[PDB]
């Protein structure tokens, strides 16, 4: 029942950010 | 997973905050935290516990609402307790519920359980 988001950086190209949410 | 309830993982202020934001963007509905009884063992878990719940619902349908989201068999035992402690009436509103068991905060607290005591 928490959310944790991370944002994956140095990630060309290009648009489009990637997160990995983890919800435990 | 986490342990922590509601209270814990949020400062008194912060709680503050939210029901006067939830206040004035709804007038009519009360901030509801719905969580399982600390060791509760036969209930399952919800999926969310926090919940806007209209001013005219009364705690017969809050029960029913929970107890259908749960999946329950409609046999199985379960107790809605406001406050700390089981409601005696169940045909009062919420709006006169919180008027009588919020929370300092401003949040109205239920556990659910299979047993009231």
């Amino acid at each position: 029942s928490i959310v944790d988001e991370f944002e994956e950086l140095g990630e060309q190209e290009s648009d489009i950010d990637e997160f990995d949410l983890l919800e435990g | 997973p986490s342990e922590k309830t509601f209270k814990q993982r949020r400062t008194f202020e912060q709680r503050v905050e939210d029901v006067r934001l939830i206040r004035e963007q709804h007038p009519t509905k009360i901030p509801v935290i719905i969580e399982r009884y600390k060791g509760e063992k036969q209930l399952p878990v919800l999926d969310k516990t926090k919940f806007l719940v209209p001013d005219h619902v009364n705690m017969s349908e809050l029960i029913k609402i929970i107890r259908r989201r749960l999946q329950l068999n409609a046999n199985q035992a379960f107790f809605l307790l406001v406050n700390g402690h089981s409601m005696v009436s169940v045909s009062t509103p919420i709006s006169e519920v919180y008027e009588s068991e919020k929370d300092e905060d401003g949040f109205l607290y239920m556990v659910y359980a299979s047993q009231e005591t």
